[PDB]
DNA sequence: CCGTGTGTGTAAAGAGTGAGGCGTATGAGGCTGTGTCGGGGCAGAGG
DNA sequence: CTCTGCCCCGACACAGCCTCATACGCCTCACTCTTTACACACACGG
């Protein structure tokens, strides 16, 4: 899917696979099928493991759309997760449908 | 009367003079819109003049949203400069204003029924389709959307003088049909 | 004789008629105010919105963020009224939970073999060989046979052993509409709803065995009591049956100190002819509302 | 509640008609007043021909 | 050129409209096919627009939704082709008045003739009194019929009127509230009813 | 439930007498046994609720825009209901601030017109402290009316209009320098004002009667 | 200002309660109408003279008015009217369908709760309420303890007294949230009970028409409204021009509020109750005349009482979560069953679970 | 809630790649050490997510995002949806 | 003659749906304009 | 009888107004059988 392999979790996946392949005990194929099935599993769970409502307000600084991927950059944003507030100076939202 | 329309939209076109790769502009522009499965142009939005520019691969850009011709031209030049900074040989050739749409209020309710009855050859009033009367002015090729609340929208004009003359031509008729 | 009399008479006539208009226009203003009141009644409109979210956005519908006092209260493990909200398990909910667990286990067992078959097919697509391709085809046939065997797995061996890690949170997502949390569903399935828990009506011999085991091994290790009972029962069920058939649960005999305490509680907590006994029983040790009712009506009221 | 609405609206029309009639009365009364002013000016002008 | 006159006859059959309207529709189709100022438009849309124009001319106009309810195309293209045909033929069609749509709307409903006349008077006196400025005559007719039914012996709630006239119940509510306070004076002076006109929903 | 009708009947049977004396209300009360409206086995809670409802109904009938006769009948009904209550803590009539001035002026009119019976009843209701001086008539959570025409036009009003008109005509006749004819500058006076107002008022009366007559 | 309707029959205009009381007392100034005294041939003459003076009539006229205007149970009822006939039919149906015909618990509860203190004379003779004190029949919405509270919102009515400083009602509103005990007693249930939530979190605030009256009386109290106002100042929120106060320098008379309009009362962090002023009336002589206990409860909802899930004989003392024995997650036990199930002989936490003290909302509220 | 989500994802991924690990010829010890290194390595604000409806008003953007992950202030949060508002 | 074992009244939950008002969002309209992709007659072999 | 390529179209924005008409949905109300709870009562048996 090439979207969710960028967070802390996906970065950990990539780094662990890199360390394992550099140790000469797995093949790059097994690594890439593992990555693909990780993408599938995170897509399934992330859309099926969660219900916490959030609502964010801010001043949209910039936005972009290409090849079915939206890229927004917002400034002075506040995210409202369940009974708690997170204030961030700048946030980037990357969506892919 | 002493009231004159205030322009709400101005649509203009210009030829950049060189073919463009819309994918590169979408990937490098700050506020571009590009959905090739949805449309065949890149829609770029800016804040200073509050205008939207549709740029086509052939190099022809269409700017809309400007409230007067000066701002339309400035926005078109801004878009041309932005495209130039992206590594394209874009110029400013054949800048033309294609439409000038304005709104106004005569400040009195109007009887649309009688207006269309006495001006059938020009006006077309279909309440089921549109609750506004559509008067096809003939001296300047301008279309008038007249509503019972008094709001009158002038559209299809190429220059501001056309808008003013069309409103001055239609105002006496509306006054004669004052509700 | 002179119009001056006409002037003054017309002045007074205009004055009286203008007073008439003053009264009439005040009536008109009152009537139009009444009409405006009626229109706003037609345009009028509530309490429910202001129950938890007294302040709610006109855009999103969310309340103000947690305060420092609220965060401190949550840190101390003090439950909000919603957390302590308990709802009964309906029969349709139980059947849905069973079917959902079956489906979840089926999916979990199928996913590995399904991905193995997909990998075998992908390798077959680019193998650049024939004998290796036939070997891969044989492996794919074996994988398909394993998938078929998994699909035809019976429900008894599929459910589990009431202690295996299911993805219960899934049960709260697709099958349930979010009304039940994952923890609630998993506890209900593991402790009560699993077929490995004997829900059949208790027998007299089973009750006698339970009582004997509780008396001997003690009434304070009910897990080992359920294990030793022989029949597949939960400690909760055994304790429930013991208590419902116990005789030391209630004192069943009144004392002078208990009578004084009951009288003091009643006199303190009365509001007139109404005596809420369930609320009195809270401070009463080992008593039921019926016993308090009987004692206060028969032996603690002058007649 | 529409019964009260119709009673109120009919009273409203009643008092509007009364106001219209009386406003015609005042307009014609003021026309008469202006006529009186003009006539009294003209008449009082007939004895100002002999003054100190 | 063929398969459209058959289509026009089928279109008319579903409405049970007299044959003269069908002949006028066929003639209009012939003229527009001679002009070919709208060649790109589908033949079915042209036929539907011609049918609507013919119905309007004879004095028994229908609504675009009742031509779409029988046709295989959406109201949008019906209106587009209507305007295109009006422009191409350099012809004119009289404005639709509320008086046209009660003789049919009340006929589909089971209301008596007395309620028909009552609703007609209500809608008319509403339109001259400017109580419904710049609103579609169909919605005004629906509201008048709603008043006539609620006040009369036979009561119809908003859903039936919306389905018959093809007007959203919210539009009926708005057009009824707008003329709501002036209900009594709109009724005929000599009008019998079992529910007082002084109380209504 | 459905007590309103009964009260209405009483009010009707009072206004049909065209009398203001409290004695007539007393015979009506005795004949209809209205005092037994509270009689009957019924517990304290619903008893006080029913008394509250009856008192509120009587009080709202006592306030405008009801006729003077109906208002006096409602006052007598209030007195009888409050004085005949089976609740030990007699329920009190809820009186709002916006209505206190109107009730005071009604009492002033009653005493001025020598209707000492109703005035004494109202004074007694004040003395025994039967009024809860609330902010609004009801707890907030979540006929024979009077028309404006009589206040506008009546017998004395039109009588003095026509007297002024006749005096105006006489003074027109005497003002003119010549007794033969009045001046041509002052001939606009209308005689249809009385006719016009009569037509308008009779139109209203006709509408009212054809309204209250069922179809 | 005069109390007048904003909504047809749903809400009034914002007006000063003090001005309302001043208007009422001035319109009833020295009329013999504000007494607060118990109801009491020689007096007949004085009454006749007073009637003559007030009504401008003769002494004989006063005497005959007194005589004619004189006052003018038995379960049997005949010659029934409409309402009386309906009542007779209802009693007949009840007699033919009911067998005990005794006052049900709810009705007696409501009656004795409303009439708990009516005409109760004070003992000190020094806490007199002045002649006209603007008693407010406020109501506090019960917090949602059961899921069905949303369908029907329960409330408790309180006859507050005018001119009483705020924090007099806040200290009187009885809510179970103030008796909650924090901490986890899973390891051992014999720990010294932690100070109830009433002590740890003394902060609370009222909100009446855009004004946050905060309970800053005690040092442990913090500005609860601060968050909200800050969260309102960040962006356009549909709420603007928030005010603040101290809640100790204000009285109910000073409040400028509407009747029947939702207002807020927050306490214990986020426990929110809806304050609605049903009506404001001058104190009569037939109601409670005290001040020490006048801020009492006129009505309470009588919430349900949770019971131990093991045995339904007793109420709930402990609430367990993530229990290895209980079927449900939030399982309610009494002391007996909780000790019997969650511990061993020598004393140790058997299994895995989180047990906390549970105060029954149906007992302290 | 994020740590439990991550643990569940780890469990699922390792469990359903066990079959590939067995088939291709790598022992399960490699699988479990992969797991352990995965949790061990687990310990700019960017939101990677899915968009359900990016509504554009005249200048107000109403963002109806579906489920997604955010990396705010160095702390990872998860949402099922995001109905946000912004002004350009 | 004082125990208990079931009955009863009637408001209070519990889901269990089912309805309804209103707020918001959307469409429809000419406007003039630019790429492009489906597609609706069109006769035309081809059997 | 049955496809079948082919040039001449319609339809996507999105620019800003403007009124009416249409549709979605979302929170809250209704009520209704069905239990649910708590006080009180009536036997009940030797
Ligand atoms: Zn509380
Ligand atoms: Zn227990």
């Amino acid at each position: 899917y090439q979207l969710y392999r960028n967070t802390t979790l996906g970065n950990s996946l990539q780094e662990s696979l890199d360390e394992l392949i550099q140790s000469q005990q797995i093949t790059p194929q097994l690594a890439l099928q593992v990555l693909l099935q990780f993408d599938k599993a995170i897509n399934a769970a992330l859309a099926q493991r969660v219900r916490n409502r959030v609502n964010f307000r801010g001043s949209l600084n910039t936005y972009r759309f290409c090849d079915n991927v939206w890229t927004f950059v917002l400034n002075d944003v506040e995210f409202r997760e369940v009974t708690e507030l997170i204030k961030v100076d700048k946030v980037k939202i990357v969506a892919c449908d | 009367s002493g009231i004159v329309p205030q322009l709400q939209n101005i649509v203009s076109t210009v030829n950049l003079g060189c073919k463009l790769d819309l994918k590169t502009i979408a990937l490098r522009a700050r506020n571009a819109e590009y959905n090739p499965k949805r449309f065949a142009a890149v829609i770029m939005r800016i804040r200073e003049p509050r205008t939207t520019a549709l740029i086509f691969s052939s190099g022809k850009m269409v700017c809309t949203g400007a409230k007067s011709e000066e701002q339309s031209r400035l926005a078109a030049r801004k878009y041309a400069r932005v495209v130039q900074k992206l590594g394209f040989p874009a110029k400013f050739l054949d800048f033309k204003i294609q439409n000038m749409v304005g709104s106004c209020d005569v400040k009195f309710p109007i009887r649309l029924e009688g207006l269309v009855l006495t001006h059938q050859q020009f006006s077309s009033y279909e309440p089921e389709l549109f609750p506004g009367l559509i008067y096809r002015m003939i001296k300047p090729r301008i279309v008038l959307l007249i509503f019972v609340s008094g709001k009158v929208v002038l559209t299809g004009a190429k220059v501001r003088a056309e808008i003013y003359e069309a409103f001055e031509n239609i105002y006496p008729i509306l006054k004669g049909f004052r509700k | 004789e002179d119009p001056e009399t006409c002037l003054q008479l017309n002045m007074v006539y205009q004055e009286v008629i203008q007073e008439k208009l003053a009264e009439a226009n005040l009536l008109l203003a009152q009537n139009r105010e009444q009409q405006e009141e009626l229109m706003r009644d037609l345009a009028g409109s509530y309490m429910g919105h202001f129950m938890k979210p007294y302040f709610k956005d006109k855009v999103t519908g969310v309340g103000p963020p947690a305060n420092e006092d609220t965060r401190e209260k949550a840190a101390q493990g003090i439950k909000a009224f919603e957390e302590l909200l308990v709802t009964k398990w309906k029969n349709w909910e139980k059947a849905l939970l069973r079917k959902s667990v079956v489906s979840d286990r089926l999916q979990r067992l199928l996913q590995p073999k399904l991905l193995k078959l997909e990998y075998l097919h992908q390798k077959q697509s680019k193998v650049s060989s024939e004998l290796e391709r036939q070997a891969l085809e044989k492996q794919g046939r074996e994988a398909e046979k394993e998938i078929q065997d998994i699909n035809q797995l019976p429900e008894e061996a599929l459910l589990g052993n009431r202690l295996d890690s299911h993805d219960w949170e899934k049960i709260s997502n697709i099958n349930f509409e979010g009304s039940r949390s994952a923890e609630e569903i998993r506890k209900f399935w593991q402790n009560s709803e699993h077929p490995s828990i004997n829900k059949q009506e208790w027998s007299r011999e089973e009750e006698e065995r339970l009582q004997a085991i509780a008396a001997a091994h003690g009434h304070l290790e009910w897990q080992k009591i359920a294990e030793e009972l022989g029949t597949s029962r939960s400690a909760f069920q055994c304790l429930q049956k013991f208590q419902q058939h116990n005789k030391a649960l209630k004192r069943k005999e009144w004392t002078e100190e208990e009578d004084r305490m009951l009288t003091q509680l009643v006199q303190e907590m009365r509001v007139g002819s109404h005596i809420p006994y369930r609320r009195i029983v809270y401070y009463m040790e080992g008593r039921d509302s019926m016993q308090l009712i009987y004692r206060w009506t028969k032996s603690l009221d002058p007649g | 509640m529409l019964s009260r609405l119709q009673e109120l609206r009919k009273e409203e029309e009643t008092l509007l008609r009364l106001k219209a009639a009386l406003h015609d009365q005042l307009n014609r009364l003021k026309v008469e007043e202006l006529a009186l002013q003009s006539m009294i000016s003209s008449r009082r002008g007939d004895e100002m021909l002999s003054s100190h | 050129m063929m398969n459209a006159f058959k289509e026009i006859t089928t279109m008319a059959d579903r409405i049970n409209l007299p044959r003269n309207i069908v002949d006028r529709t066929n003639n209009l189709f012939k003229q527009v096919y001679e002009q070919k100022s709208l060649k790109g438009r589908a033949n079915d849309a042209i036929a539907s627009a011609c049918l609507y124009i013919a119905c309007r001319q004879e004095g028994v106009p229908r609504t675009f939704k009742e031509i779409c309810a029988v046709s295989r195309i959406s109201k949008k293209e019906i209106g587009r082709c209507f305007k295109l045909i009006l422009k191409a033929l350099e012809t004119s069609v009289d404005l639709i008045t509320t008086g046209d749509f009660m003789s049919r709307f009340c006929s589909n409903l089971c209301l008596p003739k007395q309620v028909q006349m009552a609703a007609t008077h209500i809608a008319r006196k509403a339109v001259e009194l400017d109580l419904v400025p710049g609103r579609s005559p169909i919605s005004v007719a629906a509201a008048a019929i709603y008043m006539a039914s609620q006040a009369s012996a036979e009561k119809r709630t908003q859903k039936e009127i919306g389905d018959i006239a093809g007007v959203a119940d919210v539009t009926i509510r708005q057009s009824y509230r707008l003329i709501y306070p002036r209900a009594p004076d709109l009724f005929p002076t000599d009008f019998k009813f079992d529910t007082p006109v002084d109380k209504l929903p | 439930p459905g007590l309103q009708t009964d009260c209405e009947a009483l009010l009707s049977r009072f206004q049909e007498t065209d009398s203001v004396r409290f004695e007539d209300f007393t015979e009506l009360w005795r004949n209809m046994k209205f005092g037994t409206i509270f009689c009957g086995r019924m517990r304290n809670l619903e008893k006080n609720m029913f008394t509250k409802e009856a008192l509120a109904l009587a009080w709202r009938y006592f306030l405008p825009p009801y006729t003077f006769q109906i208002r006096v009948g409602a006052l007598y009904l209030l007195y009888g209901l409050y004085n005949t209550q089976l609740c030990q803590p007699k329920q009190k009539i809820r009186v709002a601030l916006k209505d206190w001035d109107e009730v005071l002026k009604f009492q002033q009119d009653l005493v001025n017109a020598q209707h000492f019976d109703a005035a004494y009843i109202f004074r007694k209701l004040r003395l025994d402290r039967a009024f809860h001086f609330t902010a609004m008539p009801k707890l907030l959570s979540y006929k024979d009316p009077s028309d404006r025409v009589m206040k506008l036009i009546t017998s004395d009003v039109l009588e003095e209009m026509l007297n002024v008109h006749d005096h105006y005509q006489n003074m027109k006749h005497v003002i003119s320098v010549d007794k033969s004819k009045p001046d041509k500058a002052l001939s606009l006076i209308k005689d249809d004002f009385f006719d016009n107002i009569k037509n308008i008022v009779l139109e209203h009366q006709q509408w009212h009667k054809d309204r209250k007559n069922p179809s | 200002n005069f109390p007048e309707y904003e909504l047809p029959e749903l809400n009034t205009r914002a007006f000063h309660v003090g001005a309302f009381g001043e208007l009422w007392r001035g319109r009833l100034r020295g009329a013999g109408d504000l007494s607060l005294r118990e109801p009491p041939a020689a007096d007949s003459d004085r009454e006749d003279a007073a009637v003559a003076r007030d009504l401008d009539c003769s002494l004989e006229a006063a005497a005959e008015l007194r005589a004619v205007c004189g006052l003018d149970e038995v379960i049997p009822e005949n010659t029934d009217l409409v309402t009386l006939g309906v009542r007779k039919r209802f009693l007949e149906h009840r007699e033919e369908t009911i067998t005990i015909d005794r006052a049900c618990r709810q009705e007696t509860f409501v009656y004795e709760m409303e009439s708990h203190a009516i005409g109760k004379k004070p003992e000190n003779s020094a806490d007199m309420i002045e002649e006209g004190e603007l008693i407010l029949s406020v109501n506090i919405l019960y917090p949602v303890i059961f899921h069905k509270h949303k369908e029907h919102k329960p409330y408790q009515t309180m006859l507050v007294l005018g001119s009483q400083k705020l924090t007099q009602l806040r200290d009187s509103i009885r809510c179970v949230s103030d008796l909650q005990i924090g901490g986890e007693f899973s390891n051992t249930p014999d720990q010294a009970p932690e100070h109830i939530s009433k002590d740890l979190y003394k902060s609370a605030f009222f909100y009446f028409e855009g004004t946050f009256y905060n309970d800053k009386r005690y040092p442990e109290c913090r500005d609860l409204s601060r968050t909200i106002i800050e969260w309102s100042e960040s962006h356009d929120r549909g709420y603007g021009k928030f005010q603040t106060a101290r809640m100790e320098d204000f009285t109910f008379n000073d409040l400028c509020i509407k009747l029947g309009f939702p207002y807020l009362y927050c306490h214990q962090g986020d426990c929110e109750h809806v304050i609605v002023i049903t009506d404001i009336r001058l104190v009569h002589h037939d109601d409670c005349l005290d001040r020490t206990l006048y801020p009492l409860l006129i009505k309470k909802h009588w919430l349900w009482t949770r019971k131990c899930f093991v045995c339904k004989m007793y109420t709930a003392r402990w609430v367990t979560n993530n229990d290895s024995f209980a079927p449900e997650d939030p399982c309610f036990f009494c002391d007996v069953c909780f000790r019997m199930l969650h511990y061993d002989s020598e004393g140790n936490k058997l299994g895995e679970f989180l047990a906390y003290p549970y105060v029954d909302p149906g007992t302290f509220n | 809630t994020v740590p439990k989500l991550y643990r569940s994802v780890i469990e699922d991924v390792i469990n359903d790649v066990r079959d590939i690990f067995l088939d291709d010829g790598v022992d399960e010890q490699v699988l479990m050490e992969l797991k352990t290194l995965w949790e061990n390595k687990l310990m700019e604000n960017v939101v990677v997510c899915q968009y359900d409806k990016i509504h554009r008003s005249k200048n107000k953007w109403k963002f109806h995002l579906k489920d997604g992950i955010m990396n705010l202030n160095g702390r990872d949060y998860i949402f099922s949806k995001a109905i946000g508002d912004a002004e350009w």
